[PDB]
């Protein structure tokens, strides 16, 4: 923003905020990928209790 | 027209070698041609060799026997070139300054310009 | 004041710099983290140049001193231990004269001097010192680092560092590290000072240098030199270095180049321990784990890759006697006015011959060159050839076209293109055909452009027309032949094919030359076969294509095999050998051995796979030796196959594992 | 599958803009191998009894 | 096919159980059970 | 990268990455949920044996 | 809002018990994050949060 006027900075804005979301997809599909995995574990846990 | 840096240039010399240079257009750019070809009245004229814009093949005699011509710089961007052993003889004019073609090529008639221009008049043959 | 420098001028020696030469990368601080950078560093385990300067007290020993200079590079490291400081500053510079600003730095017994001046640098710099004549203590005589400044741009002052005057001892305790670098304009200088309790080569311990000053001067630098401080020889003893000497002394030289290290932080925020990535594979997995322990397992650090070795062009037959190349040179053609046109996917003319290793000037190409063809082609062009008179096609040639020559045979405004006139009587087939033919001069009516004169228009001009094919200024358009007065003619007579640029529908027609490199079979190399491109491992291949088939393709629709243009013969295409390279080693604390797994390449290929360029002592013992192994999931390495078939103990693959034994 | 390569190759300008995206391809290296090696873990829980 | 992807890039891991140790495996299972 | 000067294909060369590793990471998806189907099955088939 | 030699950012700044050396200008987190910083006018230690 300090170095670029809003009109020419929108884009490299725009592409930070592409890649965090990309980003932070990435890392809450592995969440519940893991996620899942450990409610599996939970379950195997449970029905040996 | 404005006279291009060079560092070295003119009538040849007898014996050794000589680095004939001339400053290029583009700048830390060696995907360029060049061409030493000098106009003048008469037949005391030589064909020189000519470097192509891909630069892979070197002079008339191919890149077999020559040697890579040096076209990168940082200070200023120019082009090296080595000179093989010719007649000390010559009476055409010298002059290193932008070149009135850019479409460089493999073409042996193609030639620098037809008619002559400003420059040095220096002269050893009549 | 020395036209040259006079000295034994023996061998430098040669030293191991070990650990030394660490450095903090920047100014941040971090408490029991272990960072990451990519730096100019020195080395692990380098051989830095020991310079040597010392005198032997006795009938006969070996006396030197050097001081010669040295590029600079990316960098420089140095180190010096002596009983009295000797080496009193350093010079940088590119000319070392009074024709570019050069860094100097000296030292003296007051304050650490800084300047930057076009200082005229003599040939053997040095600070003349000698006894005084009462005090007893040495006294600085003449400052003979150079002659003349002529400029001045910059000066600095700092504190002194460690002090030694007066030799003391029998230990070279006094022991300086120093690196400069000239990146980004600053001229960054790292330092530190340790005792130490050697009297010859570096101390085995770890001491990072902390940074002391940056100074943003901004001149290149390219060559820098050592000096000293020689006493009198009339006074004392020792090798005459221009009719001077100096006392024992020694120091030590080494580069740096880029590359990554794992640097260890303390809590305190000191640098205590250093990882080179690139010293040997267990540095590079500890590197890819970010921990200087590693526990015992199987871990992949890289990938290697085969790089290909050179490039390969090939394209149909030369061709030699072909049918369609035969029409050019002695078989239904003409002159300018007559030329033939043809066009079809068959072959190439005999012109191509030459451009296999005597690639003359004959491919008279304007704008492009030769090679440009091959990797793509013009637009539609047609196949224009005739006999004319060496290099008279400089009318009909690219470049003269916007009606300046296109009377005769009119071209395209924007005819960039490639004209082939060539004749030779071995690197050929047949000898150039007779010139003799009708020629046009110039009409008066316009003409189709890419096409030639048909119609017959007379001029009547002119008084005294020239005679015979040679002769002065024509007026006449219609003669035997012709010539431009005002141009070059009379040159050997030599068939010429023009390709008529047309720049209409069908795209990729006929084309110039094309080169046909010798062919390489089982060595990768990149391969270009008419148009397709790409890189691998030619191969003969049992496939057998049908005769319209040029090349293959597998399932996945990638290429696989392609029939080689000249020999009609068909070779398999392999990819570049590729895996990844797993680093097998039990724990750290077990032992640092290590061995290199490289997935799915054979062993013979491991020391080619981009290898060879690193650390030969430490890596390429890993990369070959008597050692090797070859298994299912790849080349294994320093590790010795045994039939004893134990419990799995590190996951190797196909039911082969590696573990440690004593 | 090697990120680097399959997304760049054997070009160099390709692999230093790549750069750019962080370490997305040693994530999908990362799990790539994990679940590699949990192929084989599950072959030998089912098989070595 | 599995066997015809080997270009950019891709790669298979051979399984560290080869298929005659699991045949060992399930023989000698069948061995203890009967 | 042939076709072009290097400033004029940086906009080619980080779409051809971003799409290259949109599909790499959608690949890696895939193979993560099929590979956590083939661990339950081997769950089960652990259980039977 | 604070701006060190440059180094613009926002937190809470407090006293540190942390040790930095003379050359030393600020610190970094594990993750590559401003954890403290080293007052130009009086060396103070401050931490950041
Ligand atoms: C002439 C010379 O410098 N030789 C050394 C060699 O003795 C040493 O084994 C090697 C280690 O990298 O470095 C080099
Ligand atoms: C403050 C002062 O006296 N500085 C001088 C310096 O100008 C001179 O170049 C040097 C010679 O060794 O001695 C010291
Ligand atoms: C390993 C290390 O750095 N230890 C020092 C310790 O000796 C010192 O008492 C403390 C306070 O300055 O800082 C820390
Ligand atoms: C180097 C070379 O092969 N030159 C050939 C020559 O051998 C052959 O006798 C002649 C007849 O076509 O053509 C040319
Ligand atoms: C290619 O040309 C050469 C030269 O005449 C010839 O010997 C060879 O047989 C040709 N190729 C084929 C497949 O005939
Ligand atoms: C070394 O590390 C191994 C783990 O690989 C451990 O079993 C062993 O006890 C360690 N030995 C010592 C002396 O620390
Ligand atoms: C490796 O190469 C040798 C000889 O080139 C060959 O005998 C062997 O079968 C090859 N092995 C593999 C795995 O490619
Ligand atoms: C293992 O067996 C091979 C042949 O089966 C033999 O060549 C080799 O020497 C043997 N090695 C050991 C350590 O027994
Ligand atoms: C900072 O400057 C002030 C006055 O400008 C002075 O009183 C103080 O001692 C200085 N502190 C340091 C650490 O230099």
């Amino acid at each position: 923003l300090s170095r670029l006027d809003p009109p020419e900075a929108e884009v490299q804005i725009d592409r930070l905020i592409t890649g965090r979301l990309q980003s932070l997809q990435t890392y809450v599909t592995q969440q519940l990928i893991r996620a899942a995995e450990i409610r599996a574990s939970a379950n195997l846990a449970a029905t040996k209790m | 027209q404005v006279q291009l840096v060079e560092s070295g240039g003119g009538l040849v010399q007898a014996g050794g070698s000589l680095r004939l240079s001339c400053a290029v257009s583009g700048r830390t750019i060696s995907t360029f041609g060049m061409g030493w070809f000098r106009q003048a009245p008469g037949k005391e004229r030589e064909f020189v060799a000519t470097i192509t814009r891909d630069e892979d093949m070197l002079l008339y005699a191919d890149s077999v026997k020559g040697r890579f011509t040096i076209s990168r710089d940082t200070a200023k961007n120019m082009v090296f070139l080595q000179m093989n052993s010719l007649k000390i003889e010559d009476t055409a004019l010298y002059y290193c300054a932008v070149r009135r073609d850019s479409s460089w090529g493999y073409s042996r008639q193609s030639t620098e310009y037809d008619y002559w221009g400003q420059g040095t008049q220096v002269t050893v043959s009549s | 004041c020395v036209n040259l420098t006079t000295r034994t001028q023996l061998p430098p020696a040669y030293t191991n710099s070990f650990t030394r030469g660490v450095y903090y990368p920047d100014k941040v601080f971090r408490s029991s983290v272990l960072h990451s950078t990519q730096d100019l560093f020195l080395p692990f385990f380098s051989n830095v140049t020991w310079f040597h300067a010392i005198h032997v007290s006795g009938t006969n020993g070996t006396k030197r001193f050097d001081n010669p200079v040295l590029p600079f590079n990316d960098g420089v490291y140095f180190a010096s231990t002596e009983k009295s400081n000797i080496i009193r500053g350093w010079i940088f510079g590119t000319t070392l004269d009074s024709k570019t600003q050069s860094l100097l730095i000296v030292n003296n017994a007051t304050n650490v001097v800084i300047k930057v001046c076009e200082f005229q640098f003599c040939n053997d710099p040095f600070l003349g010192v000698y006894y005084h004549k009462n005090n007893k203590s040495w006294m600085e005589s003449e400052f003979r680092v150079y002659s003349s400044a002529n400029n001045c741009t910059f000066e600095y002052v700092s504190q002194p560092f460690l002090m030694d005057l007066e030799g003391k001892q029998g230990n070279f305790k006094n022991l300086r590290e120093f690196v400069f670098k000239n990146i980004d304009g600053y001229f960054k200088i790292y330092s530190k000072h340790t005792p130490i309790n050697l009297v010859r080569d570096l101390p085995q311990g770890f001491s990072a240098l902390e940074p002391l000053v940056d100074l943003p001067i901004g001149i290149n630098i390219t060559r820098f030199q050592t000096l000293l401080a020689l006493h009198r020889s009339y006074l004392t003893p020792g090798d005459s270095s221009s009719g001077w000497t100096a006392g024992a002394a020694a120091y030590y030289v080494g580069y740096l180049q880029p590359r990554t290290f794992l640097l260890k932080y303390n809590e305190n925020g000191t640098i205590t321990d250093a990882v080179d990535c690139a010293l040997d594979p267990l540095s590079e997995t500890k590197c890819t784990l970010k921990s200087f322990t590693v526990e015992k397992g199987i871990y992949q650090t890289s990938n290697f890759r085969v790089q290909p070795t050179e490039s390969i062009v090939r394209f149909p037959n030369i061709t030699n006697l072909c049918p369609f190349g035969e029409v050019f040179n002695a078989t239904r053609f003409a002159s300018v006015y007559a030329w033939n046109r043809k066009r079809i996917s068959n072959c190439v003319a005999d012109y191509s011959v030459l451009y296999n290793s005597a690639s003359f000037s004959t491919f008279k190409c304007y704008g492009v060159s030769p090679t440009k063809l091959n990797d793509l082609c013009f637009t539609n062009v047609y196949a224009d050839s005739f006999v004319i008179r060496g290099d008279e096609v400089r009318q009909i040639a690219p470049g003269q076209t916007g009606k300046i020559a296109d009377y005769n045979y009119k071209l395209p405004d924007d005819f960039t293109g490639c004209v082939i006139a060539w004749n030779s009587n071995n690197l050929d087939s047949k000898v150039g055909g007779n010139y003799n033919y009708l020629y046009r001069l110039f009409r008066k009516s316009n003409l189709k452009p890419f096409e030639r004169d048909i119609s017959t228009e007379i001029y009547q001009a002119g008084s005294t027309p020239c005679n015979g094919v040679e002769g002065f200024n024509c007026y006449f358009p219609l003669q035997s032949y012709g010539f431009q007065p005002t141009n070059g003619v009379g040159y050997q007579p030599y068939r010429v094919v023009v390709l008529s640029f047309e720049l209409l529908h069908a795209p990729a027609t006929v084309c110039g030359p094309k080169k046909s490199t010798n062919l390489v079979k089982n060595k990768c190399v990149n391969f270009n076969f008419n148009g397709l491109t790409g890189t691998g491992v030619l191969t003969e291949s049992n496939k057998k294509f049908l005769p319209f088939q040029q090349f293959g393709r597998d399932i996945a629709d990638t290429t696989d095999a392609v029939r080689d243009p000249q020999t009609l013969e068909i070779l398999d295409i392999t990819p570049c050998s590729f895996g990844g390279v797993s680093v097998i080693t039990p724990g750290t604390n077990t032992s640092n051995q290590v061995a290199v797994l490289y997935q799915d390449v054979n062993c013979t290929e491991v020391p080619v796979a981009i290898h060879a360029d690193q650390l030969t002592p430490t890596w390429r013992v890993y990369s070959t030796g008597s050692n090797v192994f070859q298994t299912r999931a790849g080349c294994l390495i320093g590790a010795e196959h045994v039939n004893n078939s134990y419990e799995c103990d590190i996951p190797i693959g196909a039911g082969i594992c590696a573990s440690y034994q004593t | 599958v090697d990120c680097t390569m399959y997304i760049c190759g054997d070009s160099t300008e390709c692999s230093n803009l790549l750069l750019q995206y962080g370490s997305f391809c040693t994530q999908l290296n990362r799990a790539l191998t994990g679940i590699a090696v949990e192929q084989d873990k599950n072959t030998q829980e089912v098989f070595a009894q | 096919l599995i066997c015809a992807q080997k270009f950019n890039g891709l790669t298979v891991l051979p399984p560290l159980l080869t298929d005659e140790m699991i045949a060992q495996y399930t023989s000698a299972l069948l061995a203890g059970t009967i």
